[PDB]
């Protein structure tokens, strides 16, 4: 039943008293389901440090993942670049997904072609389907490049990405000089960020291996900024203003901030922005190329050392204030530029605010999960303001990368109640947060399951969830955050100690119970 | 816009593609015509993609496990190959439920055997037995597994059948392999196939001679209601209003217990025809179980379904359906009072899936709103057969539209809303037209049923008449 | 007791049995407490509309207002000038007070000083303490200017400042040509929003009156800005970003966004930025001057039309969209410069949100309160995003401007169910958020008392407070936030849509009865 | 850091200054000697303050209404006059409390006059008659009613004594009236002396001819101790455990009932002697009640207080006293064995009130810090006298300190921590100078007793020691 003067959604709805009887009837009815006490056992079961050692004993099952496949890199970078299509060569399916995926983190509409290979491909392979997809693809949405990426049907069965391009340009499907930078993007291997590395390593080899001739390193007096998978607009956009405020000539290589934030005008824009074709072309004559992410940009690393000769700084991520400080710092020698008054006293803004908030982030606990660069800089921020990331989950990390965060962990007090995980995902999580429960998760949306399942066993168990990174389904425009630089810094600080006092304030809330703590001033 | 315009639109779009792309889409296009009842003498479907074209459709897999296996709450489902295909379809499908997760439900869990290169080159049947015992020291309550196959699986030569019939014998556990790797078919609507027939092969038949449970002549089973939004439990409280016991959901809600016992019913009541007409051929074959197709979307349509289904049974029955249909009628009749005036001469643009572009056309003339065009991403043409029956003359059919054609039908006919998928929802909000998801609801219903008819109607006024639509152009410009 | 590895505060310190029962111990002992059967009779009653028909027939007793004394404003408006001291006439203690309120907000110092008149001045005057204090004050904190306004000490007893500062230079206490404007500041006549107005027309006085007969309006080509009392930040600097973008001229007076952000970075800065004395003196030369807070400047207008002979625009406070557009485009007439191409684009992308966020904002009911402009902007806004700003409180609001916002809600349909309030406190919207309960109060810190009674009344009566307004002083940083032109209307709208959301999720977070509606995607 | 440097960076400090207030200052700056004992001898105190030189005192009206009356939790107090000081001075002090706010407690709300100039014009106290009808409306489970006087209302003549015993009649109620204005006297220490004259007056005597009170040879009151952050609670917990009855709380966590109760006490145990010996000195006279200040400040001070508190009683009490003492030691022995290497050898200057700048050395030299200076807002010379017995020798002492002087003494001394309040937090985090604030506790705290000690040696280490004070200057200036 409804009221119309005040309908009821599903929540509330079905707690009607009518719906709540149908429902148990339905249960004991037909649905054989097991006595709720025994729910009850088996729930407290698994929140055990014995459930902990048998979850942590799986090989072959996953559970939860917190990564994705290749092509969503690929897909992610080819979006970076002015007007182009991404295009998956292989089955329709994962492009459904890839989209999907985006538009429900962005809100934006988000453009991905597939050339829908089926069953008889398997037998005689795709190269018809490129043929028919190039050209269809060029006169219907009109790009000016389309950069291929594989699924992974297309990649078991072997297909030849360089000689079906080829053949397409041969047999007059596209024109000769339409430029179709490929790479292989297969789903078992890596993960999404992998997909991001090869994607761009394949547009910067089409566009400059074999026109190295007349290159020339620093000719152009650019610094090439490579930002890797990256989902919050304001990363792009920080970056860009920092070393626009520095006066140093740069070029953003995979720029998708434009055609992911178009304005609602009446009119839809396909494509917008993004780094040009001369800007790939020009790159060599860059004094050199700042990888934002290296720990998933090594292909990348390889081909710009290799080829174009840069010498690839060693540098973190610029996230926080020393790995910011770095990053300017080395950006000023490289372009010999001097850092300005308005970031010194940005940075000195950052710094006070700090200052102003460590008495309520000090030895604060946090179990936190992403990608690795991402993960690390939050590590390295997190012990800059005197808090403990005690559960540190990488699923997509490695060996190399967990050392070089033990490291950063070793060389502060802060660290010393932490543990990183590579190769474990959120149900290795779960367990970690019963039985070292820490104060509050850092995540993307799939942790507001677990802090569901701690809420479960009791209210004095709950962990909050902070939702930083990738994807964050259950908010509204939070991709246009920022993360990097002292910008980035500044708003990490600001949701973290926020979180704190919220949580703080709904624990003393109780009038007469624990309100003598709800305090005007924090 | 009169048909002979409609026409010309239909070749004005096709000019841009390459000859033999335009010669397919051009079959795939049409105008209703009410001299005209056989789809199969106007509309082509349920062909290949073109290539290039940026089709809607999904996959096998999607049409299997995001749509018929996934929401089975008390099995665990495995998405056995790479790590994405599991991962993009976690949770995003509102195929409501009443469990504990990850404890005796599992739903929104999001299971894989994350294949690595070692399995493409070693193959991953021993990985996917180790991964089964794995599920069942760590998820004692699941009450059986599935396997959904992802692409490599087929393509490698894994035999998922021999490992779920061995561990399932040792296990005494039901294992349910499932081929729909998403290269077979065309769509999402193979897999409806597919996964139909391993419900048949692997779970229908395990109570076949089993006789314990207790029928009466009153015993119904919904048949392809998902509960999105909890739209089956809107659907199941006026069925069990108007006297009958609904002992099965297929699948929304639904345990394996209750689609075990569906071959116990006297009925099969079918609400989406493309994704369980074959599971329900079989059940009527097999065990002389009639079905019979309704349609809960808008009083008018639920009220001539609740009829329907009484006349299959006996006085009482239909003596109680009068009941429901009196209690409920100054509730919609509310609703239409309010929305209507707000929602009439309003003319809306859909393209959904298999079911709904046809089936929620009558809850919008319920509230005095016209379908000028609709379309499907995967329907045969025996949904095509009964969508020129609910549409009106003269209006624009698309089977499996494409991103170009869709934007451009938009721009000449100018519908006051629009009523598709995620995929579309942002690019026509970028157009200043009202738009509402008509697979997710937009994180809101139930739609079906007299309850959902209120929400339904709640939601078409607050988005066609909301302020932000005034607001797209700078007065400046 | 304390375990040292687990220190605890008094919340949850308190808790521990010990404590509790000595805490009952000392209630049944002593306290003679009115029986918890009495309190919660009464607690009932309070939230009944029999109680809020007594409420609202309050004349002379106020309960938790939601305004301040002019001496605040005042203050505020000094610290916007370039090596301004605030200099109160009258007691110390309000000084003290004046500075612990803003520091508490801004996290910052916050200067201002007294000339610490007592018991004797008040029968002779303080003359003295001014002579004195101005010479004290010059040698000690070396100001350029020090801006003096008044405590109702000095109001009742009728010192006039004219006299004892031109006295003070007569006698040689400061150099004749130190500034020192001035303005009377009656506490009991206005609000902390008239202290703003009368100060900066002493100060606008001071440096024009005398000197009008070589000023030509529009002959330096630029446009004064007036922001009124302001306590974000942001608003300050997005005035400035979308002047700079539009390429227009303009003179900002009274600008304090620098002398409350300074840097951390090893010293005290007492002063910095603010509108120079110059630009002061040379503002009768600009276009035009604008109000970006009109019902708190009518002195500054009159001032400013009736001596600069400056036509002021009727502009509203520049928050939404309708309003933010109409700024612009006066602006664009008065300038002559065209609106550039990337705050159209700004916003179009606000419009976006709009639209992506419109289905769980639709008829949300809120309650809010703050200063006369801030609450009509924000009344604005929410009509614009399909809400319900159905308790409209403005403590320091009259009758000319309830008229105007109860046009702004006939205008709507969303503003059917809205009422507005003059001269009503916190406990009269106590007693409206329990009798015709919004789904959000949005307002300051004050507001959490409310939060905490509503939810005492029972969970599904709690009624959630969005911070937004001055004070803040229970959460960190936010007084850096933007509320002003499109980059404040994407905040707002992001901070109420994702509280509903928040909300929603905490609402279905129970495992088994509400979470069927704990949607990852929303 | 010697005896002749600081003095002469006094005489450097005072250079900037014009010649009056110049000697004025010079009177209120000096450095202990362990030679002279009486502050009559060395430094001056509760004068007022200069003009224009940023004094970090509040008023009378802070000192009676934000202080003594305030957190008495089941009485309403009316800030009497224009809107301001109430707003201020809502919450702003955690006087800890249990209770139902707006049903039988009151401490965190403003309940105000509001005036306007009408008021200002024709005087308020029909207004204040008519206010007191709508208290008594709207809030009937309060127990009595202050009038707290803010500026205007001695300036214009108003009689709200007057109006107090009319009402207080006619409605059988305590209605207190406290003319405690702002400019009265020169700090928040006067409003302290009138407001226990209030007390004294108005409400001590209510229960004067009762004799039904069940007396105990154990029973003690709390005497100025204001519960921030709950430490009378922490206090409060040590006595009953050392076998005495706390009757009543002056007044943190206060009941008008305990007031009334005090008069029945064996002892008055003082905390703050600067604002509540004038009321203790009458208990004494009146009521024979002897009073005892004590110090529950660090396990040190804490043990010599239960101690010297328990030799008052008879054995059973000093028995209790040493389970007490013995019960603790493990805990505050962890404490200090955790935090005294994190913080042993740093320097401390200190800038409050009236008794902290003394009472809280104790626990930073159980912690191996040194307080190389403190002073205070408003204290008098006594509270000087038993300043210069805590204070180490040639350490720097100054009172009313101004925004200059405290700054420059401390770019000169440079301490490691600096302890005061809000309006100077600020200025020194930016001088790159760890903080913390010794009013508020910094939103943190007990700090009193055995609990609050750890908490207060948690607190001093995460802001000395922490990574954001290393990170001031940029690596490229630097
Ligand atoms: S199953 Fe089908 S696409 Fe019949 S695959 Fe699809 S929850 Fe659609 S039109 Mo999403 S044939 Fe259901 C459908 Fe309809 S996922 Fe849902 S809305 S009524
Ligand atoms: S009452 Fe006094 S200023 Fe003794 S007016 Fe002040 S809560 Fe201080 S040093 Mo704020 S004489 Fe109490 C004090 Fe000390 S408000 Fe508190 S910290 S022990
Ligand atoms: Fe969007
Ligand atoms: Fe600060």
């Amino acid at each position: 039943s409804q009221q119309v003067d005040k309908i009821k959604a599903s929540y509330p709805l079905f707690l009607d008293q009518d719906y709540k009887d149908m429902l148990a009837k339905k249960r004991d009815g037909f649905e054989e389901k097991y006595p709720q006490d025994k729910i009850d056992e088996v729930f407290q079961w698994t929140t055990t440090k014995e459930y902990q050692e048998l979850n942590f004993q799986r090989e072959a099952l996953t559970v939860n993942p917190a990564k994705a496949c290749q092509p969503l890199g690929a897909v992610l970078c080819a979006l970076g670049f002015e007007k182009t299509m991404p295009y998956v060569h292989g089955s329709q399916g994962c492009v459904a997904y890839y989209r999907s995926y985006f538009n429900r983190h962005f809100r934006e509409p988000v453009s991905c072609v597939s050339d829908s290979m089926t069953e008889d491909a398997a037998v005689f392979g795709g190269q018809q389907n490129m043929k028919d997809g190039l050209q269809n693809c060029k006169a219907t949405y009109k790009p000016d490049m389309i950069a291929v990426s594989t699924t992974c049907m297309a990649e078991v069965i072997g297909d030849d990405l360089n000689a079906f391009i080829n053949n397409s340009k041969k047999e007059g499907f596209i024109p000769d000089e339409f430029p179709v930078p490929f790479a292989h993007t297969p789903a078992f291997v890596g993960s999404h960020v992998t997909g991001w590395d090869n994607m761009f390593e394949g547009i910067a080899r089409y566009f400059t291996l074999k026109s190295m001739d007349d290159k020339v390193v620093g000719s152009n007096k650019k610094i090439n900024i490579v930002p890797g998978f990256e989902t919050y607009l304001g990363n792009f956009r920080v970056i860009k203003r920092m070393l626009s405020e520095m006066g140093v000539g740069y070029s953003l290589l995979s720029d998708p901030e434009e055609v992911l934030d178009t304005p609602a005008d009446g009119q839809f824009r396909m494509y917008a922005g993004g780094t040009t074709q001369e800007e790939m072309k020009d790159a060599p004559n860059a004094l050199n190329t700042v990888l934002l992410q290296p720990w998933h940009l090594e292909k990348t690393k390889k081909f710009v050392e290799g080829t174009w000769k840069h010498e690839v700084p060693k540098l973190n991520i610029p996230m926080g204030l020393d790995w910011t400080d770095e990053f300017l710092m080395k950006v000023s020698e490289i372009s010999g530029q001097p850092i300005p008054a308005s970031l010194t006293k940005e940075r000195g803004r950052l710094v006070d605010m700090m200052t102003d908030s460590h008495t309520w982030l000090h030895g604060k606990r946090f179990a936190l999960w992403g990608d690795p660069d991402f993960v690390m800089g939050l590590v390295k921020f997190l012990l800059e303001l005197g808090c403990e990331p005690v559960h540190i989950l990488c699923h997509n990390g490695n060996k190399r990368w967990k050392k070089a965060v033990d490291a950063i962990l070793a060389a502060s007090p802060y660290g010393k109640n932490a543990t990183v995980y590579i190769g474990k995902d959120l149900w290795h999580l779960r367990s970690l947060v019963f039985t070292d429960k820490p104060d509050f998760m850092i995540g993307n949306s799939y942790g507001k399951f677990i802090q569901r399942d701690t809420l479960h066993k009791g209210k004095e168990f709950e962990v909050p969830l902070i939702r930083i990174g990738f994807p964050i389904f259950d908010r509204h425009h939070l991709h246009r955050s920022t993360t990097l630089g002292y910008e980035g810094a500044m708003q990490i600080l600001t949701t973290l100690v926020n979180s704190i006092l919220e949580r703080l304030d709904e624990e003393t809330r109780g009038m007469q119970a624990t309100d003598y703590n709800h305090d005007l001033v924090r | 816009m009169s048909r002979e315009e409609v026409e010309s639109l239909i070749q004005e779009v096709l000019e841009v593609y390459p000859e033999k792309a335009r010669k397919d889409r051009n079959k795939h296009l049409a105008v209703n015509d009410p001299a005209v009842t056989q789809s199969k003498k106007c509309i082509i479907s349920n062909k290949k993609s073109q290539p290039g074209l940026m089709t809607i459709r999904g996959c096998a897999y999607a049409g299997s496990k995001g749509v018929v296996w996934g929401p089975i709450k008390d099995m665990i489902h495995i998405s056995h190959g790479p790590v994405g295909c599991g991962q993009y379809s976690r949770a995003g499908r509102r195929n409501y439920y009443i469990g504990t997760t990850g404890v005796n439900a599992f739903v929104t869990m999001n299971f894989t055997s994350d294949f690595q290169e070692k399995d493409i080159v070693f193959g991953g049947d021993k990985k996917l037995a180790k991964l089964i015992d794995e599920v069942e020291t760590l998820f004692p309550l699941n009450k059986g597994i599935s396997v959904q196959s992802e692409c490599p699986i087929g393509l490698i030569g894994d035999d998922i059948e021999s490992v779920s019939k061995v561990k399932g014998a040792e296990l005494s556990k039901t294992i349910v392999p499932v081929r729909c790797e998403g290269f077979r078919g065309v769509s999402q609507s193979l897999g409806h196939h597919i996964a139909n027939d391993a419900v048949r092969d692997w779970v229908l038949g395990k109570r076949d001679e089993d006789t314990t449970f207790a029928s009466t002549p009153y015993d119904v089973a919904i048949i392809g209601d998902y509960n999105i939004g909890g739209d089956a439990w809107s659907s199941r409280i006026l069925l069990e209003e108007m006297g009958l016991r609904c002992v099965a959901q297929w699948s929304g809600d639904g345990s394996i217990s209750e689609i075990e016992l569906t071959p116990k019913v006297k009925l099969n009541l079918v609400h989406c025809y493309r994704s369980m007409n074959y599971i329900s051929r079989h059940m009527e074959e097999k065990y002389g179980i009639p079905w019979m197709e309704y349609n809960f979307f808008g009083p008018t349509k639920t009220i001539e379904s609740l009829r329907a289904i009484a006349a299959k049974f006996d006085e009482s029955i239909q003596k109680k359906c009068e009941e429901v249909i009196a209690k409920y009628k100054p509730e919609w009749e509310a609703v239409v009072a309010k929305y209507r005036p707000r929602l009439e001469g309003k003319r809306v643009m859909l393209y959904i899936g298999g079911l709904r572009p046809r089936h929620v056309i009558g809850a919008y003339e319920d509230l005095g709103m016209e379908v000028v065009g609709t379309g499907y991403e995967f329907a045969h043409n025996d949904d095509y057969d009964r969508t020129m029956k609910e549409m009106g003359d003269s209006t624009l059919l698309y089977d499996d539209v494409t991103g170009y054609e869709f934007e451009e039908f938009v721009k000449r006919i100018k519908p006051d809303l629009i009523g598709s998928g995620i995929k579309e929802k942002f690019i026509f909000q970028k157009m200043g037209i009202p738009f509402r998801e008509m697979h997710s609801w937009d994180y809101s219903g139930p739609y079906h049923g007299f309850d959902g008819f209120a929400i339904f109607a709640r939601d078409m006024d607050m988005t066609l008449n909301n302020p932000c639509w005034k607001k797209l152009q700078a007065p400046w410009e």
